[PDB]
C-alpha cells in the first residue's frame, strides 16, 4: 500500500492533497473493499472499507480524510512452552493449564452434523496450540481489552479538527496500521499506529520469534499510549508518506531516528525500492497541481534495472553465448519502465527473481548495501557479475519457458481480465521499484498472467471549497453473481482514466441509475 | 473560508450511480447506517454472511471441514464470545449503529431473498454482535495475530 499526504506549501493552489492507495488480494473475500458514500444532518464520509465492516476506513469528505497501511505493529507475543507432568515450566515450577472442555459442530456430506470435542487449554501467556512439529505455543493478544474499534474509526472520520481527530486515536482502540492524514485547515500528518506492548527487553527480531515461554521475564502486560509511537505532523519537507516501509523516511528531511524509539517497534531493514520512489516523488516535486498528483502515483519504474543494468549488461556482452548476448542487448535499449510495449521487462523481471530472490527482496547480491543515510539511493551494483551473468543466462531459459520468447510485450502477456474484459496491463511489481501496483502471477499454459494482488481503491483528493477527488475501484464494486459492476471498471484502469468522485448533493442527483428509499 | 453547506436528507433513501456505488442519505445515524447495511448487503451479500459465520465461530458447522481450522482457530482464541461483551460494552449511540446496519443486512435479505446464496440462508438473521465479531476477527486474528505465525 501507499500513502501520501501534501501539505498546502507544496502545493499550487494552496490546498492538502491525499492518496488513499491500499495494496491487497483481489480474490481474498475479508480482503474486498467496497466504496461508499454516508450523509446525515450532523455527518458526511465517503470512501472505501472491506466488506462487513460498518465503518468506512478509507474516508474523507468535506473537511478531512485518511488512509491506512499495513505497519505489522507487533501485537501479538508466540511463547515456547516447556511441557512438563501435566502442565509447563514457569520460573522453575511446573504450572497446571486452564482447561475448559468446549464442542463444535462439523457438517457432513450428508447435510448432517457431528459434535466434536475441542479442548481449549491456556498459560499464563493465552490460549495453547500444539504446532505439527510437536512444539507447544502460546499465544498472547494484546488489546483484547479495547472494544472500541469500531467506534474509534467512526470518530476519527467524523472528526471536526486535528484535535478531536488526534484525541479519538489516543483511545488506543486500533491495533496496528500506519495512518496518514490531511485536511482543509492545512494540516497533515503521518502516525505509526497499533497497540504495542510495553517490554523492557529485545529487539523487534526477538518478539517476533518464539520468546521463552517458561519465566514470567518476559511476560509484558501494559502497552505504549499514543505519544509513546512515530508520529509526523507538519514537517519541514511539507509532505508525509509510507509505502509499507519501515517509520524512518516518512518524510524528508526526516524528524526523528531509529534510536529514537525502543528497537522492538519497528525493523530497521531496506526500505524497499517502491518505498523509494515514493520518497523521490514527493521530495522531488513541488508546486504540485492534483493533476500533476495523480499522475505521479501512476509511477512504474523499474528501479532494480537502474540499480543494475549498469554493471551487468557488460558484463553480459562478453559471455560467449549470443543469446546471452541478445539479451543484453534487450535489456539495455529498454527505457526501464514497466510499460505494456516493453519487450524487456518479462526478460529482467526473470533475472532479478534469481539475483534477488522470488519476492525480489533479497540484499545478498548488490555492490553496495543499504543505507539509512542513503535512503533512496542505495542498495546499488551488481557484486559478482560472472555469477550474475549464469543468472541471466538461467533467466533466459525461464522466459522462454513461461511466455514462448524473450522479448514477449510486457501487456501481452500481462493482462486484467474480469468476466469477458481483457485489458493490457502496465506497471508491476513493488520491490523492482513499480510505485503503483500490480503483483501479476505465474502465467498459465499460455504466458497470460493477472494481478494477484495490488492496486484497489486508489484515490487522490484535493482539500479545496469544495474538495475535489478522483478515483478507481479496480474490481467493481460489487462481486455478487450477475452483477454488472464487477468488470465495468478495470478497462479504466489500464487507462488511468479516473470518476471524478461525487459528494455534492447536485452530482448525485446528476448521476443516478437508481434510487432505493428505505425506513428503518 | 468555511465548507460548503452540509445537505440536510429530509428521507432514507439510497442513490446509486453508474458504477454501483451507493450514496447513503440517512435523517439520523441510525438510518444511515442501515442504508449502509443495505447497500452492502445488495453488493457483497454472499461472502458478508458467509464471513459473519466464521467470526461466530459456525464455519464447520454451516459448511463443513474447509472451515474447520478456522473454526477451531476463532473458538480457542475465544473470538466469538469477546465478541459478545465488546458489543455489550460498545456506547448506546455506537451500539444503535451496528444494530441498524446489522438490521439493514437483514432487511434486504427479507426483502430480495432469491439474491442470498442458498449455502449462506442459515446465518441469517444477522446482529450488531456478529458485525463486532467479525471486526475483531479481521484486525487482532488476521492481521495482528495470523493462524499462520503462531502455528508456523
Amino acid at each position: 500500500s501507499n500513502s501520501w499526504a501534501v501539505a498546502p506549501g507544496k502545493t499550487a493552489n494552496g490546498n492538502a492533497l491525499l492518496l488513499q492507495n491500499p495494496h491487497l488480494s483481489w480474490t481474498t473475500d475479508y480482503f474486498t473493499y467496497y466504496e461508499a458514500h454516508l450523509v446525515t444532518p450532523d455527518f458526511e464520509i465517503y470512501g472505501a472499507t472491506q466488506i462487513g465492516l460498518p465503518v468506512i476506513r478509507f474516508a474523507f469528505n468535506q473537511r478531512m480524510g485518511i488512509t491506512n497501511t499495513v505497519n505489522g505493529m507487533v501485537g501479538a507475543t508466540n511463547y515456547r512452552l516447556t511441557l512438563q507432568d501435566g502442565g509447563y515450566l514457569y520460573d522453575g515450577q511446573v504450572r497446571p493449564f486452564e482447561r475448559r472442555q468446549a464442542s463444535y459442530r462439523l457438517r457432513q456430506a450428508d447435510g448432517s452434523t457431528v459434535d466434536k470435542p475441542l479442548e481449549i487449554r491456556s498459560s499464563v501467556h493465552g490460549p495453547v496450540f500444539e504446532r505439527a512439529d510437536g512444539t507447544a505455543v502460546a499465544v498472547r493478544v494484546a488489546g483484547l481489552d479495547r472494544p472500541g474499534m469500531l467506534e474509534q474509526y467512526f470518530d476519527m472520520i467524523t472528526a471536526h479538527s486535528f484535535d478531536d481527530y488526534e484525541a479519538a486515536m489516543a483511545r488506543m482502540q486500533v491495533p496496528t496500521f500506519n495512518i496518514v492524514y490531511a485536511d482543509r485547515e492545512g494540516t497533515i500528518n503521518y502516525s505509526f499506529n497499533g497497540v504495542a506492548p510495553k517490554r523492557a527487553e529485545g529487539d523487534i527480531a526477538f518478539w517476533q520469534g518464539n520468546v521463552p515461554g517458561d519465566s514470567s521475564r518476559y511476560l509484558w502486560t501494559e502497552t505504549h499510549p499514543l505519544d509513546d509511537l512515530p508520529r509526523v505532523t507538519n514537517p519541514p519537507g511539507g509532505f508525509v508518506q509510507n509505502s509499507n516501509d519501515p517509520p524512518w523516511t516518512p518524510t524528508w528531511p526526516v524528524t526523528y531516528c531509529p534510536a529514537n524509539h525502543p528497537s522492538y517497534l519497528a525493523p530497521q531493514t531496506p526500505h524497499s525500492l517502491r518505498a523509494q520512489q515514493s520518497v523521490r516523488l514527493m521530495s522531488e516535486n513541488d508546486d504540485l497541481t492534483l493533476e500533476r498528483f495523480m499522475a505521479l502515483q501512476f509511477s512504474h519504474r523499474a528501479v532494480m534495472a537502474d540499480r543494475t543494468l549498469p554493471d551487468l549488461i557488460p558484463a553480459a556482452l562478453i559471455d560467449p553465448d549470443p543469446e546471452v548476448q541478445a539479451a543484453a542487448r534487450l535489456l539495455a535499449a529498454w527505457d526501464r519502465d514497466f510499460t505494456s510495449d516493453s519487450r524487456a521487462a518479462l526478460l529482467f523481471e526473470e533475472w532479478a527473481r534469481l539475483f534477488a530472490g522470488q519476492n525480489f527482496a533479497g540484499q545478498a547480491a548488490f555492490a553496495t548495501p543499504w543505507s539509512l543515510d542513503k535512503p533512496v539511493s542505495t542498495p546499488y551494483g551488481v557484486r559478482d557479475p560472472k555469477a550474475a551473468v549464469d543468472q541471466l543466462r538461467t533467466a533466459i531459459a525461464n522466459t522462454k519457458r513461461k511466455y514462448g520468447a524473450i522479448d514477449r510485450p510486457f501487456g501481452d502477456a500481462s493482462r486484467m481480465i474480469l468476466n469477458d474484459v481483457n485489458v493490457p496491463g502496465a506497471a508491476g511489481y513493488g520491490n523492482l521499484g513499480s510505485f503503483r501496483v500490480f503483483t501479476w502471477s505465474d502465467p498459465d499454459e499460455n504466458g497470460i498472467r493477472t494481478p494477484v494482488h495490488g492496486e484497489t481503491w486508489v484515490a487522490m483528493i484535493e482539500f479545496s471549497t469544495p474538495v475535489r477527488a478522483y478515483g478507481l475501484m479496480s474490481y467493481g464494486n460489487s462481486r455478487q453473481p450477475g452483477t454488472t459492476h464487477y468488470s465495468d471498471q478495470i478497462e479504466r484502469v489500464s487507462r488511468a482514466d479516473f470518476r471524478e468522485l461525487l459528494l455534492r448533493r447536485e452530482q448525485v442527483e446528476a448521476a443516478v441509475q437508481e434510487r432505493t428509499p428505505f425506513n428503518f | 473560508q468555511a465548507p460548503i453547506a452540509a445537505y440536510k436528507p429530509r428521507s432514507n433513501e439510497i442513490l446509486w450511480d453508474g458504477y454501483g456505488v451507493p450514496h447513503i442519505y440517512g435523517v439520523d445515524a441510525p438510518s444511515a447506517f442501515y442504508g449502509y447495511g443495505w447497500a452492502q448487503a445488495r453488493s457483497h451479500g454472499d461472502n458478508i454472511l458467509r464471513l459473519y459465520g466464521e467470526a461466530r465461530g459456525k464455519g464447520a458447522e454451516y459448511w463443513g471441514p474447509d472451515y474447520e481450522q478456522t473454526t477451531v482457530w476463532l473458538l480457542t482464541n475465544g473470538v466469538p464470545e469477546r465478541a459478545q461483551q465488546w458489543y455489550a460494552q460498545q456506547s448506546p449511540d455506537f451500539r444503535a449503529n451496528l444494530d441498524a446496519f446489522a438490521a439493514g443486512i437483514n432487511a434486504y435479505a427479507q426483502q430480495n431473498p432469491d439474491d442470498i446464496s442458498p449455502e449462506v440462508r442459515q446465518v441469517l438473521p444477522v446482529s450488531g454482535a456478529d458485525v463486532v465479531a467479525h471486526a475483531h476477527r479481521l484486525m487482532n486474528f488476521l492481521y495482528v495475530a495470523s493462524p499462520g505465525r503462531t502455528l508456523g
